[PDB]
């Protein structure tokens, strides 16, 4: 909750994608913090991006983030089958709690 | 290789009782923040409770507030969160997660939150 | 009755030299009860050939210093890598004193220990027996000097055939300070190449070059054109290089997050290898090339990074989480990846009939060009190894890492004089290197990454003892943190 | 020689980071992070190559040139290595060919360390501001001399030198094969994950004897004619260099080694060969380096490396591990009219201006 | 001269190395049983022990054995034969690099056009032998793990070898 994202999206392999979480008053991206998380099922979900677009050692560079406003997104280019999981995008708030949004299933056809 | 394991998921009669453990290994425990979060069936993550690098501020999402308390041994590195007082929105997969900050030394009392760095699989809490 | 030596250890820093004493204090058995045996895989079982040996094994110790650890303290080491592009041994100063000779008695079913004798120690400075200390063997001086060791025992490997051995092999009866003087070695270097091999171009200018861009015009029939298109900063993957990445031979990628690895026992099988008078030899650790590609650092080359054993790691099969692996991150610029192929050639002749068809370059010797960085050196890892005597070799700098030299420091070998009587010794040992350095003189503007001990929180303190006593070394500490333009 | 030059003035006086991300980001391969100085340098690296001060306004609707005098030319020399070495890797902005020819000065920018478009931490940021620098108004001259490493003599005029195989194109289209082979038939050298074309590469013969109509596809130095367009230009407006001078002691580019025998015959078998397609260094190869042209590069910079082997660049020239350096000049940014009031915030109107002279 | 040692025995055989190499890949016969476990390189297992130097390059040839009945009842001398080719010119690969005749104990085995050299054995491949294998591919949960044979190999460093223009590489001749 209080992070809007879009239910479900979608694309053919090679095409980029571009998720997008909106969130709604200041709190949105506290300090630095918009982060996506990439889950797969049945396993430990991973933290794509750290700060509105800096991504950790482990991340492929096929994902990257933008924060444009009040939106921030995930763009995931050269997608692939291994790509497919939930996606969530998290941030900080004012009180110290963390906020995550509903998160979008990527199914690559 | 940095791992924690989640232990303690089960079957608990609405209004029970359970314990969680997070049991930490590879890295140094007490030098992170430890946080549980919570995955209801069908929904996506939610954030239950946090605890500081040397435990002094502890958090509460608002729903779980008061009904559950998160605390660490660190005489051997684990982690407890106590379930009381459950309901049926407690069903879920309880996941354990430590805040990432690269440098441990801080150089600004406010510093940039940089989100979960390390995950467990997590276990199932099932009420009935 | 007398003292005949003091305790030296300590650091001195005088402007780019670094002094580095280290005393320790040995204990010296009786190896073979004073004799030389014969040893060979038959009286271990000698099940396979590739693990076929043969040789002898002789009373002999010897002091082995040949690890960095030895020589510098972890500050004098973080010290070290931080401020320097570059480090080399100049001189090595030795001494042996305060020697001790104990006799044990049983009286009745108890043991008694009481003084006694002389010690035999000698160096070999003619390179005139087998040379062990570059095999990177154990029975060096411990890390911490509050620790006392054991010597080693000195045994040597020759010519064999199977378990048998061969007219050509050879016996070889090995039957107080000194001063030594390093042959002159490149500096190793210390520092990570800020750029990589392909983009050392001028970003914002074209080249004057031209490459072919489209070998049809459209879709269809008879469609052969020939369009050439000028090389640039739009395309950068086809411009030409006046310089060519280094040599590789292809690692087995494992990785460790265990479900990613196939379901079979491919250790052995699927590893590299390089066979050598009909005897299969594992390549370890293998040319200089980088662990991984980015992102992909959970992963690494089977056989081709070094292993270190965490403080008391036990002996056979061990956990992944009782060993410490390094990896080559920082080469990564100027050498191909272990675990990827070199590149791709061409396999035929295109032509109207048959299309243009490429294969993949698994292992790839040197070209004229090619550049590379070497392998790093580590707090734990060795010093040098000594040059196989050859009509050639090339770049002799050794695979494991270190300083290669013709003429490193010499064998010192030590037993006790036969008197048997069981005995023993002990006694201090001070080695000293004196260490040239390059100072970085680097324009960088932006901050260096420079290693730190995390500010932590825990039971115990890295590089330090815990409640038992136990020194421990938690991680493997690379060179190469400052960084040079390539 | 002599030139006479223009310089302009780059960037608005600013350090501008660019990545690929600027220009649309491209693919992997392509990907590069880096900066763009204010800064413009000398190339006179090329062998065919072989103080005044303007300042624009903008009156009505035109633009008047007038001389101004008290305004400053910076210009130094890295003779330290401490920059980033562009000037090998053969770009354009040289002096010209035609001594009655003036020149645009180009910008100096350097790349870094990257992946895709972001960078690491290992990454660098050079200001060249920090160099201590000789400041030239219009009266003022700058000189300085420079003395070679002792290098090889440059050669006009056992078994055969390394190769690694390069795909064969006819100049007769018939031949070629109805397909695009241009980026998936070239052999290639990847680096970090970045496959990146083999271009020239080892020195090879262009052509077996007899046929002169094909060409490796990446392994020859193809040069423009006078006038000739930047994309997509037809096999007549590029001028084709052949190396099959270098025939006798070197395999030919299109061609495979040798054999090597696979198996181990019997009374069971038949013995097999195969086909040699790279051969590295072996011992007893002898082989001549790439020729220079006319408009080839003089030298290159030996990267700075723990190993190397015959040094000697693949594009032709003298590998020199002290090259001559990078002479780095600009025009000292003289600012508009400040406010009447402090603002902290850095000056960011200049004077329109831009510098000429000789070399 | 010729060595008294070969070149991957120069170590100690009674002291154990401090590397480490991965000895076992699996826990057992069944399925999803992958593990990690390492094993320290000693005496017990010497061909596994991490080496400073390697030997030297080796460009193959076919092996003829003098008894006659065993060689293939075919004409092989010209077409089984390794060689160079240059300017379209095919030249017989003579003598060769410097390599070992044949492993120990086979003396009725030369390679062709290879000519014995066995003294060099210890340091020098052998020439009618691979110099070694090499990974073909990746490895996953679908995909086994690969090995490709080496039929050449060319200078890479850390090699040493005994011996029988612009540039040249180790000019002694052949």
């Amino acid at each position: 909750s209080a992070l809007t994202q879009p239910a479900s999206v979608s694309g053919s392999p090679g095409q980029s994608i571009t998720i997008s979480c909106t969130g709604t008053s200041s709190d949105f991206g506290i300090y630095n913090s918009v982060s996506w998380y990439q889950h797969h099922p049945g396993k430990a979900p991973k933290l794509m991006i750290f700060g509105v677009s800096n991504r950790p050692s482990g991340v492929s560079n096929r994902f990257s983030g933008s924060k444009s406003g009040n939106t921030a997104s995930l763009s995931i280019s050269g997608l692939q089958a291994e790509d497919e999981a939930d996606y969530y995008c998290s941030s900080f708030t004012a009180r110290s709690t963390v906020v995550f949004g509903g998160g979008t299933k990527l199914t690559v056809l | 290789e940095v791992q924690l394991v989640e232990s303690g998921g089960g079957l608990v009669k609405p209004g029970g009782s359970l314990r969680l453990s997070c049991a930490a290994s590879g890295f140094m425990f007490s030098s992170y923040s430890m946080n549980w979060v919570r995955q209801a069936p069908g929904k996506g993550l939610e954030w239950v409770s946090s605890i500081s690098r040397s435990d002094s501020y502890i958090d509460y999402a608002d729903s779980v507030k008061g009904r559950f308390t998160i605390s660490r041994d660190t005489a051997m590195n684990v982690l407890y969160l106590q379930m009381d007082s459950l309901r049926a929105e407690d069903t879920g997969v309880y996941y354990c997660a430590r805040t990432h900050v690269f440098n441990m030394f801080r150089e600004v009392i406010n510093d940039d939150y940089y989100g979960m760095d390390v995950w467990g699989q997590g276990t199932t809490v099932t009420v009935s | 009755g007398s003292s005949s030596g003091n305790w030296h250890c300590d650091s001195q820093w005088l402007g780019d030299r670094v002094i580095t004493t280290s005393t320790r204090t040995w204990a010296l058995p009786t190896y073979n009860n004073h004799l030389y045996k014969q040893i060979s895989n038959s009286t271990s079982g000698g099940s396979s050939n590739d693990n076929a040996y043969f040789g002898y094994s002789t009373p002999w110790g010897y002091f082995d210093f040949n690890r960095f650890h030895c020589h510098f303290s972890p500050r004098d080491w973080q010290r070290l890598i931080n401020n320097n592009w570059g480090f080399r041994p100049k001189r090595l100063n030795f001494k042996l004193f305060n020697i001790q000779v104990k006799e044990v008695t049983d009286n009745n079913g108890v043991k008694t220990i009481a003084n006694n004798s002389t010690v035999q120690v000698f160096t070999d400075s003619d390179y005139q027996l087998p040379y062990v200390l570059g095999s990177a063997h154990e029975g060096c001086l411990p890390p911490f000097p509050a620790d006392v060791f054991m010597i080693p025992q000195y045994g040597y490997l020759t010519l064999n055939d199977g378990s048998q051995a061969v007219g050509r092999s050879s016996f070889y009866c090995l039957e107080f300070q000194f001063s030594y003087e390093f042959e002159n070695v490149p500096f190793h270097s210390s520092y990570a190449h800020s750029q990589s091999l392909d983009r050392l171009m001028n970003p914002l200018i074209d080249q004057y070059l031209y490459y072919l861009s489209k070998t049809i015009n459209g879709s269809g029939q008879n469609q052969q054109t020939l369009k050439f298109s000028v090389a640039g900063p739009s395309n950068m993957a086809v411009q030409g290089r006046n310089y060519i990445p280094g040599p590789s031979y292809r690692q087995q990628r494992v990785s460790t997050t265990v479900t990613q690895n196939n379901n079979s026992e491919f250790a052995w099988p699927g590893a590299s290898s390089w066979a050598l008078n009909g005897r299969n030899s594992l390549m370890n650790p293998g040319p200089a090339m980088a662990s991984h590609k980015e992102g992909e650092d959970r992963f690494f080359p089977l056989s081709g990074s070094l292993i270190f054993g965490k403080q008391g790691t036990g002996r056979d099969n061990v956990d992944a989480d009782k060993v410490m692996i390094t990896n080559e991150e920082e080469i990564k610029t100027t050498n191909p990846v272990a675990t990827e192929s070199y590149g791709q050639v061409a396999t035929n002749h295109q032509s109207a009939q048959a299309q243009a068809q490429t294969g993949w370059v698994q292992n790839q010797g040197i070209l004229p060009g090619m550049v590379w960085q070497d392998r790093d050196v580590y707090l734990q890892g060795p010093i040098w190894a000594k040059i196989p005597h050859t009509d050639g070799n090339f770049h002799p700098s050794p695979l494991m890492g270190g300083f290669g030299m013709k003429h490193p420091p010499p064998q010192i070998l030590i037993k006790n004089t036969p008197v048997f009587i069981t005995q023993y010794s002990t006694g201090q040992v001070s080695v000293e290197i004196e260490w040239e350095l390059q100072k970085e003189n680097s324009k960088r503007w932006n901050p260096e990454i420079q290693y730190t001990s995390n500010y932590y929180k825990s039971n115990n303190v890295e590089f330090a003892v815990n409640t038992e006593g136990v020194y421990s070394e938690p991680r493997p500490i690379g060179t190469r943190y400052l960084t040079r333009n390539l």
